[PDB]
């Protein structure tokens, strides 16, 4: 109080020297139910893959991005990006995803970069300068090493002319180095440029498969259909705490409502626009909002003159959240309510006031 | 399989009043015994809406510009309507939109494909007639969801675009009028949004043909457009908009 | 290739302004902990400049 009146001494008087707030206990966030996980079981995990140079592009759209999965398996050998955070893969919203697989060897994992100049880059699969993603990449020893060749999986060796960002080729035409004139026949200088891998078992680290697949995110105007996973928390009732019901954030008490909602609702407003009931999404609930128990403080004294004793009064604040009574303009705290009545010395609201014989109510 | 239409009779549209109907909830916030004031691209009330017939011999099947926003009624029965066609150019060209109603679910897929000139349905007396589009080349995005479907059933509609959110709105009214609307008042509860973010400009409407030469059913449907003004909705108890008012209508309302 | 200049590529946290950190200790980018010894998802914190 004499912090508040800027001075050493204080008249009789009651005087508000500070707000009382309910402060909230935790942070409550949640969200509808988690379920449509994007089918990456088909996309990074099938059974036959495809060449470098036809490259099978899969759309990953309207589903949860769920990376924790393909970020944290321990049978993908390395985990590299460019231009993205790893650990905030949760938190980015995209508009589609681009999921393409292929099959390169164990040092052609280096080529797979913007910019890079490599004998796949060039001529199967070119990436541009500023490029988004991350590459995972896995040694295959186990499945696609074959005794007798697996030639299945092929790669461009040569083109006329360097590929542009993000092109396939699907032609199978004459590769020509030279001045003859060749018309698709091959001859002395006229090879088929497509030729098939090396994966042996005899071979070692440094000539081992490694089956790769990309993911490339365009973040045009369209709408974010593609997001990241959400976490719902538990719930809490009857409790002064924050709250996060589908962003709508704030600071309130939640208690069972007998409002009746209707089956596409999920706020309610009063009169002055203030949202004063949520529909919990995760179990179809109404959940009334009371403001936490704010209100005025006020503090009760004589002149310093006399005494140093106080009251304090919590306006407008039940006894149960805070010589307690229980006024109508709110708890108070310091005075003990005497039966008698007198004038008037000290007012505090609703017909009560206070008084120094100890202070009286 | 593309097929013309060479039995067409020639007949001008009809024209109706739109009465105290086209009533859609703004948004999704519940309210009680408050009167609620919000600027939105409504439906004005006692406002001049197109009337389109089919009667056995006329058939209606135009292209009509998506404006800001469609008001469509349709007082029907049997299931003549089972779908919608939206989409700028409706060819190899543009991405179109593609709304069909059958015994298994309704379709909503978003895809460039080139429709015919008059696309339909059959009907012979069952489907056994799928001849909408006569190629399909593409795909982009695509939905499933549920059926949602004197004339007793009035199925009201309301389209928006906003960012692309292509929002749908609908409500089941018992009617008993054979032809015009009725008198009342019933708000539109929203169904689904649709943030597909694509160019729409203009929208067409698939009907179900019948054979007995191609038979043709008796069939009403209104195409209402929506302008952007205020609106004073009033909210009952319950949280249900019942009742409304056109701030531009005439002064007392304003 | 001058080599002799690092910058702190990856940390756990936000830096306060006018806070130096000086903490050459390993990161933990992956689930499972590096256990105070590099190896996958775990590098230097410092990487020279090219
Ligand atoms: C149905 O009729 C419409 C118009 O009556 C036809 O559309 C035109 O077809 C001719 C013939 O190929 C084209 O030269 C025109 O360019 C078309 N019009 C437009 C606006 O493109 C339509 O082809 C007919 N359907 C079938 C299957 O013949
Ligand atoms: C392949 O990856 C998917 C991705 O979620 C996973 O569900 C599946 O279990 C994986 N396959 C095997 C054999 O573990
Ligand atoms: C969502 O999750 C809650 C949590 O248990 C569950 O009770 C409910 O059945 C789920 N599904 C729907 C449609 O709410
Ligand atoms: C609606 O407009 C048309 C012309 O656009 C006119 O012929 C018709 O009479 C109008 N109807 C009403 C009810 O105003
Ligand atoms: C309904 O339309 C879908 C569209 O692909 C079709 O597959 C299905 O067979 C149709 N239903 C019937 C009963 O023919
Ligand atoms: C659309 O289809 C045509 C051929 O049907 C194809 O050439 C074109 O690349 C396709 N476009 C997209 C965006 O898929
Ligand atoms: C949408 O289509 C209309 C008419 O076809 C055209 O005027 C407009 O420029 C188009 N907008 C976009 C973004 O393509
Ligand atoms: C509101 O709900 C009560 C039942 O709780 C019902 O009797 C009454 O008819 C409803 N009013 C409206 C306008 O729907």
């Amino acid at each position: 109080t004499k912090c508040t009146l800027k001075s050493f001494t204080v008249e009789k008087g009651i005087y508000q020297t500070s707000n009382f707030r309910v402060q909230p206990t935790e942070s409550i966030v949640r969200f509808p139910n988690i379920t449509n996980l994007c089918p990456f079981g088909e996309v990074f995990n099938a059974t036959r893959f495809a060449s470098v140079y036809a490259w099978n592009r899969k759309r990953i759209s309207n589903c949860v991005a769920d990376y924790s999965v393909l970020y944290n398996s321990a049978s993908f050998s390395t985990f590299k990006c460019y231009g993205v955070s790893p650990t905030k893969l949760n938190d980015l919203c995209f508009t589609n995803v681009y999921a393409d697989s292929f099959v390169i060897r164990g040092d052609e994992v280096r080529q797979i970069a913007p910019g890079q100049t490599g004998t796949i880059a060039d001529y199967n699969y070119k990436l541009p300068d500023d490029f988004t993603g991350c590459v995972i990449a896995w040694n295959s020893n186990n499945l696609d090493s074959k005794v007798g060749g697996n030639y299945n999986y092929l790669y461009r060796l040569f083109r006329k002319s360097n590929l542009k960002p993000f092109e396939r080729d699907i032609s199978t035409e004459i590769y020509q180095a030279g001045s003859t004139p060749c018309n698709g026949v091959k001859g002395f200088n006229c090879y088929f440029p497509l030729q098939s891998y090396g994966f042996q078992p005899t071979y070692g680290v440094g000539y081992q498969p490694y089956r790769v697949v990309v993911l490339s995110f365009e973040l045009l105007h369209a709408p974010a259909t593609v997001c990241g996973p959400k976490k719902s928390t538990n719930l809490v009732k009857n409790k002064c705490v924050n709250f996060n019901f589908n962003g709508l954030t704030g600071t309130g008490v939640l208690t069972e409502s007998n409002k009746k909602f209707l089956p596409f609702q999920q706020f309610g407003r009063d009169i002055a626009d203030t949202t004063d009931a949520v529909r919990d999404p995760q179990t179809l609930e109404i959940l009334d909002i009371t403001p936490c128990s704010f209100g005025g403080v006020s503090v009760i004294t004589p002149g310093t003159n006399t005494s140093n004793q106080v009251a304090v009064l919590y306006q407008g604040v039940n006894c149960t959240e805070v010589n307690v009574f229980q006024t109508r303009a709110g708890c108070l705290i310091g005075a003990e309510y005497v039966n008698n009545s007198y004038e008037c010395d000290i007012p505090i609201g609703a017909g009560i006031c206070a008084s120094y014989q100890s202070i009286i109510a | 399989q593309c097929v013309n239409f060479t039995n067409r009779t020639q007949l001008p549209s009809a024209y109706t009043n739109s009465f105290t109907r086209g009533v859609y909830y703004p948004d999704k916030v519940f309210r009680s015994s408050v009167l609620h004031s919000t600027q939105d691209l409504f439906l004005p009330f006692f406002s001049n809406v197109t009337w389109f017939h089919a009667i056995h011999k006329r058939f209606d099947n135009p292209v009509l510009p998506f404006n800001d926003g469609v008001y469509f009624a349709s007082t029907e029965k049997s299931n003549i309507i089972r779908g919608w066609i939206f989409g700028t150019t409706l060819d190899s060209k543009t991405q179109s939109l593609l709304i069909v109603n059958n015994a298994t679910n309704v379709v909503i897929k978003v895809c460039e494909f080139q429709f015919c000139n008059y696309p339909f349905l059959g009907v012979y007396y069952m489907e056994s007639e799928f001849r909408v589009y006569s190629s399909a080349n593409n795909c982009t995005f695509e939905y499933v969801s549920q059926p949602f479907l004197n004339f007793k059933n009035l199925s009201e509609f309301v389209f928006k675009n906003i960012d692309g959110y292509f929002k749908i709105y609908s409500k089941h009214t018992p009617i008993n009028l054979v032809r015009d609307l009725p008198q009342g008042f019933s708000a539109l509860e929203p169904l689904v949004d649709l943030p597909i973010g694509i160019n729409i400009t203009r929208f067409q409407t698939l009907l179900a043909l019948h054979r007995s030469g191609w038979t043709a059913g008796a069939a009403a449907y209104y195409v209402g457009y929506l302008q952007p003004r205020t609106f004073l909705l009033k909210y009952n108890e319950n949280g249900t908009i019942t009742d409304a008012v056109d701030c531009a209508l005439d002064p007392l309302s304003e």
